[PDB]
RNA sequence: UGGUAUGUUC
RNA sequence: ACUUUGCUCGUUCCCGUUAUGGGAAAAAUUUUGGAAGGUCUUGGUAGGAACGGGUGGAUCUUAUAAUUUUUGAUUUAU
RNA sequence: UUGGGGCCCUUUGUUUCUUCUGCCUGGAGAAGUUUGACACCAAAUUCAAAUUGGUGUUAGGGGAGCUGGGGCCUUUCAAAA
RNA sequence: AUACUUACCUUAAGAUAUCAGAGGAAAGUCCUACUGAUCAAACAUGCGCUUCCAAUAGUAGAAGGACGUUAAGCAUUUAUCAUUGAACUAUAAUUGUUCAUUGAAGUCAUUGAUGCAAACUCCUUGGUCACACACACAUACGGCGCGGAAGGCGUG
């Protein structure tokens, strides 16, 4: 429990590694995504290229890569005064985990 | 792996490497590492906007390297051979 | 040129590649070797780049665009895998697949003979 | 993993370019396996203003480290 | 759970990989490496213009498309149709999947199910 | 409507679409079709392939008649004007000069143009069935 | 129970 | 579905009769599998099998998403 | 066996499998073919030879047997109708 | 070559196709020259499969180069910063202009760089194969000579 969290991972046994992954997904920061996976509530995800997606999480992963359904991407584009809101609907999408900045669970 | 070992073959021969900032360096390769850190000696250094200077030695961190150009004979080095047989290693 | 559908980067030894890097530069050369980090070794690779002055002819609108491309020649370079972005195949190898097979069987014969000799020489 | 080969640069004046623009010159006192380096009496070459009595540089930000002395 | 083992299951399906340049690669997908090195075959690299007049696009990725060797010389937009592209894994931002495939068959990790039955 | 007949063409292009486009480049360089590859060619069954009169080419792979091909034009006059373009200087495709002359029999598409200027098709198909005998 | 390296003797 | 019963039709043979019934089975036909032989072609012709280990190299998983390559500071931005 | 015609010889170290003999009024002769032979490189003993350490080469075509595979035909056997 | 002397080392683990079914040492493990289905590799072997394979009836041509010449081509555009003195225009602390002095750096180039375009010369590469010098074709074109190169698909 706590002792496997504190110990360095090169010492831990294989079953302890699998146990720590389940523990950090259940009682952790990524537990947020897990709740929205199970309660089937949409999340708002803010990407590194200044695009915002609204979607439901079908699966997620250690690197925060996630399979999403009913994805809606929102972005805005500006030159000088001019600004345009563009929006796009995608049915099913894989999202590599390194782009995400913040993930918000919708009430 | 083979490319890092090819860089170890080129020790003592004039290599030319371009860093990720844009600078070019051409000099003897004194020492190289498994991490690709290289130390060039008697090096002619071209800055990104083009100025050339002379440096006595330089140590570049190998993370910053784009490419390295080694001498042209090293295509005949034996680490490129596909079909090769070993002498049954000892205890 | 057609490339086999199940041809990974280990099959494409001695083909002529077209490696693309992050700064918009293309490296063209015979592929010699690769690694876990995907850092190649290219035999006669020639760097090309599009100058900033030629670049606005690429922007979407004559019939065919003509881009003078600044190329430098370098030889037997090793690239670094961090910079590589995607690779495309330009030309097939010099030797045919049958003729490549013949060479490989020959080289296996000669190598086995040489280590047999080195063994029997260290015995005496 | 493997410590960098800077045993010959110890206690000698050295100029290294932090990031891509800054250029810091100091006496090299120690190094790490990440190529962190700590050098005394640093100065930032542009007029050039001194940094402090003892500085450490994260080797993530070092590109090249040429030596302005004998070696 | 690693979703790369999910992504390896696809193996013969028309995807669209949207990379970090902005360039999008549409094509039939062959293998995926354990570092997400996609190898696609019948690909159609393209670079979407931003629909607002004054905004340019990525300029480096324009150079990258022309230098692939596949840009049609008469073509108006930046498209390059080329057999066999190979893509290093850190470049991929997102992968637009097909509409048809069932997620609830594919997302079952056989190894997780294996250990969970065993223990 | 009069089809020209060409001997001494190269017989190694193979694919008809590739053969027509390469020939048509050697006819009129910087043509519309020849300088844009991966355009569809018009199929004009009973859209000029090329301006200045060229309507179709027609080759076959039949081992009797390899190098020969037949270009059919819009009208009777352009057929004679095309010879005028040579002006007694032989056209050359690849490294071989192409002798050319008006055909002993007009083209089928040329007959379709003149007849519009299907019973004919009945006659031709019965001819084909008689030649199958 | 080893390897590579070094230099001396014959 | 099994068992008994007469009636109607039926690939082939026989009989009662050529209305039709009874009996027999593919023994005539085809497709599928195998053996042998013929013909034509295409490839090989000095190694091969079995056993073995403190044997080399590939691929895969985990350390490994924490500064030196792949879990983002190169869409030039406010 | 001899003669004639055509084409080829840049085969450039004049057939390039190796050695030795040899050639343009010619295309030839002898010996050899993988635990072997041949070519070449480097040294130092104070020329050469000697040895030790290396890199290569040992081929192309046709035939007989022996054998792997396909297509088509015949016979025989079994299950389907 | 031997031998002797030192000096430097003497290690990340684990694995070898998957799923299902029968058997052996209620849960799972292991195994089966066991059995199905999928996958992958090699080797044979085929498809009326798809693309490509250069004049000699001629002095050519195709593909790719030149880090080749014309060439100082033709058209644009570039060549420091601070301090002090002097004249100078001026709405002006003297902003503008010219000459000299001290200090600081300073890739070479200006016959350069950049934009455009054309001619010429030359290198590498290829079945420079066989039969032909032929009146075809709407279902548009016997893809009904032998090889070779590269892929696609199928079987064993």
């Amino acid at each position: 429990s706590s002792q496997i969290i504190d110990r360095p991972k090169h010492e831990l046994s294989r079953a302890e590694l699998e146990e720590l992954e389940e523990f950090e997904f259940k009682h952790g920061p990524m537990s947020l995504i897990n709740d929205a996976m199970v309660t089937r509530t949409p999340v708002i995800i803010s990407l590194r290229n200044n695009h915002k997606i609204i979607a439901r999480v079908k699966a997620f992963d250690r690197h925060c890569n996630m399979v999403l359904e009913n994805v809606k991407e929102l972005w805005t584009e500006k030159k000088g005064k001019n600004v345009i809101n563009r929006e796009r609907f995608i049915s099913k999408l894989f999202l590599r985990g390194d782009s995400v900045i913040v993930v918000l669970k919708t009430p | 792996g083979i490319p890092v070992k090819l860089l170890n073959e080129a020790q003592g021969h004039i290599v030319s490497l371009e860093l990720t900032t844009g600078a070019t360096y051409r000099g003897k390769l004194v020492e190289s590492e498994d991490s690709m850190n290289v130390q060039l000696r008697d090096v002619i250094a071209t800055e990104p906007q083009g100025a050339v200077t002379h440096m006595d030695q330089i140590f570049v961190r190998g993370s910053q390297i784009k490419f390295i150009v080694v001498p042209d004979l090293l295509k005949n080095a034996p680490l490129f051979k596909k079909n090769s047989s070993r002498p049954m290693p000892p205890i | 040129i057609q490339v086999a559908h199940s041809s990974r980067l280990a099959n494409l030894i001695d083909y002529k590649l077209r490696v693309l890097t992050q700064d918009g530069r293309v490296y063209i050369g015979q592929l010699m070797a690769f690694d876990k980090h995907m850092n190649l070794v290219l035999n006669e690779c020639i760097e090309e780049r599009v100058p900033k002055t030629q670049l606005d002819k690429l922007r979407p609108r004559g019939t065919t665009l003509n881009i003078k491309v600044e190329k430098r020649v370098l030889g037997l370079t090793i690239l670094r895998g961090e910079q590589i972005l995607s690779t495309v195949v330009e030309d097939k190898p010099l030797l045919s697949k049958k003729e490549r097979l013949v060479r490989d069987k020959k080289e296996k014969k000669q190598a086995q003979k040489q280590t047999k000799l080195r063994k029997e020489k260290e015995k005496k | 993993v493997s410590t960098p080969e800077l045993k010959k640069y110890m206690d000698k004046k050295i100029l290294l370019n932090i990031n891509g623009s800054r250029k810091v010159a100091g006496i090299l006192r120690g190094y790490d396996i990440f190529l962190n380096v700590v050098l005394d009496d640093a100065m930032e070459i542009n007029n050039n203003h001194q940094l402090g009595l003892q500085t450490v540089i994260r080797g993530n930000s070092i590109i090249s480290l040429e030596a302005l002395d004998a070696i | 759970m690693k979703l790369v083992n999910f992504l390896k299951k696809l193996r013969n399906e028309q995807v669209t990989i949207e990379l970090k340049n902005g360039t999008t690669v549409w094509g039939t997908l062959q293998s995926v490496s354990p570092q997400m090195n996609a190898i696609l075959t019948d690909v159609k690299l393209t670079l979407p213009q931003p629909r607002l007049n004054k905004l340019n696009s990525n300029g480096i990725a324009m150079a990258s498309l022309y230098l692939t060797g596949g840009q049609q010389p008469t073509a108006s937009d930046n498209i390059a149709s080329l057999q066999y592209i190979n893509i290093r894994g850190n470049t991929i931002r997102q992968i637009i999947l097909p509409d048809s495939l069932n997620l609830d068959s594919l997302l079952v990790d056989q190894k997780q199910l294996n250990s969970l039955r065993r223990s | 409507m009069s089809a020209l007949y060409f001997q001494n063409l190269p017989s190694r292009p193979a694919n008809k679409e590739n053969y027509t486009r390469l020939l048509l480049k050697h006819i009129n360089p910087n043509n519309k079709y020849a300088i844009n590859p991966s355009l569809p060619l018009p199929h004009n069954k009973l859209l000029l392939d090329d301006q200045m009169g060229l309507l179709e080419v027609s080759i076959s792979r039949s081992s009797k008649m390899t190098n020969q091909a037949f270009l059919t034009f819009v009208t009777q006059e352009e057929a004679d004007r095309f010879l005028e373009k040579y002006t007694t200087t032989a056209l050359k495709v690849q490294g071989r000069k192409v002798r050319m002359g008006k055909a002993r029999t007009n083209s089928l598409l040329g007959l379709s143009i003149e007849m519009q200027k299907y019973n004919l098709d009945i006659k031709k198909v019965l001819k084909a069935r008689k030649l199958k005998r």
